[PDB]
RNA sequence: GGAUGACCCCAGGCGGUAGGGGAGCGUUCCCGAUGCCGAUGAAGGCCGACCCGCGAGGGCGGCUGGAGGUAAGGGAAGUGCGAAUGCCGGCAUGAGUAACGAUAAAGAGGGUGAGAAUCCCUCUCGCCGUAAGCCCAAGGGUUCCUACGCAAUGGUCGUCAG
RNA sequence: GUGGAGCCUGGGAGUGAGGGCGCGAGCGAUAACGUCCGCGUCCGAGCGCGGGAACAACCGAGACCGCCAGCUAAGGCCCCC
RNA sequence: GCUGGGGCUAGGAGUGAAAAGCUAACCGAGCCCGGAGAUAGCUGGUUCUCCCCGAAAUGACUUUAGGGUCAGCCUCAGGCG
RNA sequence: CGUGAGGGAAAGGUGAAAAGAACCCCGGGAGGGGAGUGAAAUAGAGCCUGAAACCGUGGGCUUACAAGCAGUCACGGCCCC
RNA sequence: AGAUGGUAAGGGCCCACGGUGGAUGCCUCGGCACCCGAGCCGAUGAAGGACGUGGCUACCUGCGAUAAGCCAGGGGG
């Protein structure tokens, strides 16, 4: 059984959050946590809010248990960018891309 | 510096104006193209 | 009426891309460059087809050469001996011979050294 | 280089930098326990305990000395008074820098605590 | 200067291959020897409030 | 050879730019069609190491898709793209790099709040002061005041804001 | 001498910047990867193949397709080979 | 002398203590729409497959010389043999 | 966009029917997980189909003494059918 | 003495599944061409507009302080 929780739409460059959601991949739920919270980033707080989602999922909708969760997938996609003017020197504009990610946590139960 | 847009309304109506394109053949004709293109303003707008 | 292009172009570059697949980077990704490497390919296969029955015979002159100096002799020695003695078995078959039946090879050698 | 130079720059200029000290030195007297950046908070460290060595001299010069830096009367006369009397049988290490565990958000800055010690 | 500019397109491979020093370093972290949670060492346990084996701050 | 493009046998030719000629394939549309294929699945899409063809291609099978398609034989064209510093769009690279817009400058405490260097309050510090203060006129046109909000706008953050 | 020979009428072109090399000249300096003619050739279009270390035009040879068969051309046969 | 407001002078025209200066961020002749798909002997580009043949870079003339007309050389059809 | 004459875009599609997802859970929200609707929900409104570039996750083979238009021909190792 | 393996910071090829993106096919309220019909309006204030008009109304449409409408005739159910 597994369990999982998407956060999509989230404004912030899937490059910056992947570096965080590769820190907790296949480590437990409770590991995972203590990484979460002390780790430097502002991916951090995404990150953390999708696997309390999913460590709730599992745990509510999924009859797994809280003491035996541990992140057995986990990614980031890219959504659609936000592109909005950088104003240039000598008249010329410039494109920023405000980009988008899609976080996604799979639980799933370590049993013994 | 001072660049080349500065606007005065007197100036603006007087120029652009609709009585102004009335008033000469040219400017009749101008009107006569924006409405048959459909403009949805004839002439500039300006709050007097 | 009108006749746009469609569904035609994709379905010739997808021929083309599935033909390029294993390449590296773009060349197995983009059709342009795809076909650039394919045509390549397409001279190499050619070209290496009429060298494969080279480089083969030169492996068969190489092995056959060694055998034949066991026996005292040298390879373009041991060819003439064979066309004096109107042997006509060939070279692929005569490396074969040279290393699985060592003992006929030795045979076709005495033969090859009485022809002279 | 560098060599055997002591005093962080904390990138503010000569006067700036003192009055960043001072003022700090004012925070830390009045409410006996202030939160800031860790080198901040050490460099803090013996701009004060030299004020609060002085105080325990008690004498007009070094009221005077004193003010120099801290300007409030009314403070002063509470380092002389409450202040620097639980410091007299102590020799010197009248404030301690405890670094905090949490980071601050908006630019990941790492802080720790500065206070007077009991 | 006259303003120097890529002369190809770094391949995906080698892009990525300039990526391999960017791994985050999980933070380290010790139990806290009063509530058992989780901390960075030499800090003050933000859980409850210990460190060096007593109070310093309100949690 | 047989008699005719029925297939077989023998022989010779077959590098190719500009270029001439020939034979075909496929795309949109019309007749064939008041027909035929079609929810037991149209087109289109993704596969295939299978079948036919020298090739362009055509079949067949699996998945997707869910309402169209269309034979033999003929007809007519907006009929085949890899390049035109082509056109329109999408997405990459440079790169987590330059930069984040005057070097007048910040520090702490208290408050609010899911979240606070950035909002509110206090104290300390600095900057302007023939202004970086105040009052008119242009010009702008609700930006004024208050309540409730933070997706986007704010070069960061935001509980704040034109 | 029956050859992708030749001749006649007609349809359709493309070309009208050539280049190296050999031999015969002029020009140049019995100079030039020089220049201008002549006869031939190849590259052009054979940047397909073997040789010349590599190299359009030098030597060998005109590549319809296939073969893990055989004979040779130039050039080669101590090892790279 | 500088400056606010109100006015007048324009495209082969204005204005210019004269720089071919300026006339709405490019003025040896403004901008917009139209003639207009100007014209370009120049440059670039020109899209499926297989089969046969297969050039020219010369001559003459040319306000011609990197463009042409005729000839030469390629190709197809009919005929001649 | 342009002072103005004038220039001048982009942007169509859920399903037969809104039956447009009550309620519960994590979350400040956004979003998601169940429940429910439907023939179908990778038909969920950022909605038919959903190609390609482009980004990612997992798996198999492989790579840190090696010289490269990235292929091609041969043999061998490993994985699969 | 000699020899030959497991190493992957990362990378490459293939496979599967996604994300992004919006091509393809299907569809069409719209457009296009031809033919036919019809062809002037205005000081009785046209064309074209401005500002208004709804219980709650941003815009569009309709309408004009009698303001999504007033009167009468015909149509229709
Ligand atoms: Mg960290
Ligand atoms: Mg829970
Ligand atoms: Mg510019
Ligand atoms: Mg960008
Ligand atoms: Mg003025
Ligand atoms: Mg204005
Ligand atoms: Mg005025
Ligand atoms: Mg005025
Ligand atoms: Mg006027
Ligand atoms: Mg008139
Ligand atoms: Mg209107
Ligand atoms: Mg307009
Ligand atoms: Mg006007
Ligand atoms: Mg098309
Ligand atoms: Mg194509
Ligand atoms: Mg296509
Ligand atoms: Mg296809
Ligand atoms: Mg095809
Ligand atoms: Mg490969
Ligand atoms: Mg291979
Ligand atoms: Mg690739
Ligand atoms: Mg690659
Ligand atoms: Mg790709
Ligand atoms: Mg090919
Ligand atoms: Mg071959
Ligand atoms: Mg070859
Ligand atoms: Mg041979
Ligand atoms: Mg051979
Ligand atoms: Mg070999
Ligand atoms: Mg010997
Ligand atoms: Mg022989
Ligand atoms: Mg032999
Ligand atoms: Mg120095
Ligand atoms: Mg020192
Ligand atoms: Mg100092
Ligand atoms: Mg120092
Ligand atoms: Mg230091
Ligand atoms: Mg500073
Ligand atoms: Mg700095
Ligand atoms: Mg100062
Ligand atoms: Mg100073
Ligand atoms: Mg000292
Ligand atoms: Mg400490
Ligand atoms: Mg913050
Ligand atoms: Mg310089
Ligand atoms: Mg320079
Ligand atoms: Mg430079
Ligand atoms: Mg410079
Ligand atoms: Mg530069
Ligand atoms: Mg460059
Ligand atoms: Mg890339
Ligand atoms: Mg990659
Ligand atoms: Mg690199
Ligand atoms: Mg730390
Ligand atoms: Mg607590
Ligand atoms: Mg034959
Ligand atoms: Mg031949
Ligand atoms: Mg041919
Ligand atoms: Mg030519
Ligand atoms: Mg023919
Ligand atoms: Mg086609
Ligand atoms: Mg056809
Ligand atoms: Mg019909
Ligand atoms: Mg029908
Ligand atoms: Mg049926
Ligand atoms: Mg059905
Ligand atoms: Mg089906
Ligand atoms: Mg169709
Ligand atoms: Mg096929
Ligand atoms: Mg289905
Ligand atoms: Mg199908
Ligand atoms: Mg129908
Ligand atoms: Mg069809
Ligand atoms: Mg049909
Ligand atoms: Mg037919
Ligand atoms: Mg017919
Ligand atoms: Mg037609
Ligand atoms: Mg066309
Ligand atoms: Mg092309
Ligand atoms: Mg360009
Ligand atoms: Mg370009
Ligand atoms: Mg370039
Ligand atoms: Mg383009
Ligand atoms: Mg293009
Ligand atoms: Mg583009
Ligand atoms: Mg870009
Ligand atoms: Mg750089
Ligand atoms: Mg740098
Ligand atoms: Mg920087
Ligand atoms: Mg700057
Ligand atoms: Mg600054
Ligand atoms: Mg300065
Ligand atoms: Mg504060
Ligand atoms: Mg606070
Ligand atoms: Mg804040
Ligand atoms: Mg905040
Ligand atoms: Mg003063
Ligand atoms: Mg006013
Ligand atoms: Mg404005
Ligand atoms: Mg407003
Ligand atoms: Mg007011
Ligand atoms: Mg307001
Ligand atoms: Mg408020
Ligand atoms: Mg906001
Ligand atoms: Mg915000
Ligand atoms: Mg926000
Ligand atoms: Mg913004
Ligand atoms: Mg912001
Ligand atoms: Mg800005
Ligand atoms: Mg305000
Ligand atoms: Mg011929
Ligand atoms: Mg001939
Ligand atoms: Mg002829
Ligand atoms: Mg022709
Ligand atoms: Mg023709
Ligand atoms: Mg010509
Ligand atoms: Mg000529
Ligand atoms: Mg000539
Ligand atoms: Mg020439
Ligand atoms: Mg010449
Ligand atoms: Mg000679
Ligand atoms: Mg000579
Ligand atoms: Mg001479
Ligand atoms: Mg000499
Ligand atoms: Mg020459
Ligand atoms: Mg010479
Ligand atoms: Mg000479
Ligand atoms: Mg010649
Ligand atoms: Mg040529
Ligand atoms: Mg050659
Ligand atoms: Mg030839
Ligand atoms: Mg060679
Ligand atoms: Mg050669
Ligand atoms: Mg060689
Ligand atoms: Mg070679
Ligand atoms: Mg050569
Ligand atoms: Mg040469
Ligand atoms: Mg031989
Ligand atoms: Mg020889
Ligand atoms: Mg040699
Ligand atoms: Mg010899
Ligand atoms: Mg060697
Ligand atoms: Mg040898
Ligand atoms: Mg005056
Ligand atoms: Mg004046
Ligand atoms: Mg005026
Ligand atoms: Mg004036
Ligand atoms: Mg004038
Ligand atoms: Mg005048
Ligand atoms: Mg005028
Ligand atoms: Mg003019
Ligand atoms: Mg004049
Ligand atoms: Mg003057
Ligand atoms: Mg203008
Ligand atoms: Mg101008
Ligand atoms: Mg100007
Ligand atoms: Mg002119
Ligand atoms: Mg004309
Ligand atoms: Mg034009
Ligand atoms: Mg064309
Ligand atoms: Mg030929
Ligand atoms: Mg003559
Ligand atoms: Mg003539
Ligand atoms: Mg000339
Ligand atoms: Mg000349
Ligand atoms: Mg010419
Ligand atoms: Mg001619
Ligand atoms: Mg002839
Ligand atoms: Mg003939
Ligand atoms: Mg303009
Ligand atoms: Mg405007
Ligand atoms: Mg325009
Ligand atoms: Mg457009
Ligand atoms: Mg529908
Ligand atoms: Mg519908
Ligand atoms: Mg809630
Ligand atoms: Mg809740
Ligand atoms: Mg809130
Ligand atoms: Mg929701
Ligand atoms: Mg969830
Ligand atoms: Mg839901
Ligand atoms: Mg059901
Ligand atoms: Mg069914
Ligand atoms: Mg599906
Ligand atoms: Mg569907
Ligand atoms: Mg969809
Ligand atoms: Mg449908
Ligand atoms: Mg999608
Ligand atoms: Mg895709
Ligand atoms: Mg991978
Ligand atoms: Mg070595
Ligand atoms: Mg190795
Ligand atoms: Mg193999
Ligand atoms: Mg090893
Ligand atoms: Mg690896
Ligand atoms: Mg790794
Ligand atoms: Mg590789
Ligand atoms: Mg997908
Ligand atoms: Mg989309
Ligand atoms: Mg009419
Ligand atoms: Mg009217
Ligand atoms: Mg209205
Ligand atoms: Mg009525
Ligand atoms: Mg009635
Ligand atoms: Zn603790």
């Amino acid at each position: 059984m597994e369990a999982k929780a998407i956060a999509r739409y989230v404004r912030i460059s899937p490059r910056k959050v992947r570096l965080v959601v590769d820190l907790i991949r296949g480590k437990s739920l409770e590991e995972a946590r203590n990484i979460l919270r002390y780790t430097n980033k502002r991916g951090a707080y995404f990150v953390a809010k999708v696997l309390e989602s999913a460590a709730a999922n599992a745990v509510n909708n999924h009859d797994m248990l809280e003491d035996r969760l541990y992140v057995k997938a986990a990614y980031v996609d890219e959504g659609p960018a936000l592109k909005r003017v950088l104003p240039r020197a000598r008249g010329r504009a410039d494109i920023i891309k405000k980009r988008t990610s899609h976080i996604t946590v799979i639980l799933g139960e370590k049993h013994g | 510096m001072k660049r080349t847009w500065q606007p005065n309304r007197r100036k603006r109506a007087k120029t652009h104006g609709f009585r102004a394109r009335m008033r000469t053949p040219g400017g009749r004709k101008v009107l006569k193209r924006r409405r048959q293109k459909g403009r949805w303003r004839l002439t500039p707008a300006v709050r007097k | 009426p009108r006749a746009k292009t469609g569904v035609v172009r994709r379905r010739k570059h997808k021929k083309i891309l599935k033909l390029a697949k294993g390449y590296w980077g773009l060349r197995s990704k983009s059709f342009r460059k795809a076909r650039e490497t394919l045509f390549a390919a397409g001279n190499y296969a050619y070209a290496h087809r009429k060298r494969r029955k080279r480089d083969f015979r030169r492996l068969w002159i190489v092995r056959i050469n060694a055998a034949c100096r066991q026996h005292g002799l040298n390879y373009s020695t041991f060819i003439h001996g064979l066309k004096k003695a109107g042997i006509e078995v060939d070279r692929k078959n005569l490396a074969d011979l040279a290393v699985r039946e060592p003992q006929v090879f030795a045979e076709l050698v005495e033969r090859a050294k009485a022809a002279q | 280089m560098r060599h055997l130079k002591s005093g962080r720059k904390l990138n503010r200029h000569s006067s700036h930098r003192l009055a960043l000290y001072r003022n700090q030195a004012k925070s830390l007297l009045t409410h006996g326990r202030i939160t800031t950046t860790v080198p901040k908070a050490k460099e803090l460290r013996g701009f004060v305990d030299h004020l609060i060595h002085l105080a325990k001299r008690g004498d007009l010069h070094a009221r005077r000395l004193v003010l120099r830096d801290l300007q409030d009367v009314k403070l002063v006369r509470k380092l002389f008074d409450e202040i620097a009397p639980r410091y007299r049988d102590r020799q010197g290490g009248y404030t301690r820098v405890l670094k905090l565990a949490e980071r601050r958000r908006g630019d990941g800055a790492p802080l720790a605590l500065v206070e007077l010690v009991e | 200067a006259k303003h120097p500019v890529p002369k190809k397109k770094t391949s995906k491979a080698r892009r990525d291959a300039r990526r391999s020093h960017h791994a985050l370093t999980p933070p380290t972290l010790v139990p806290c020897p009063e509530c058992k949670a989780m901390k960075p060492p030499h800090t003050v346990c933000p859980e409850c409030g210990y460190y060096a084996g007593r109070k310093v701050l309100e949690v």
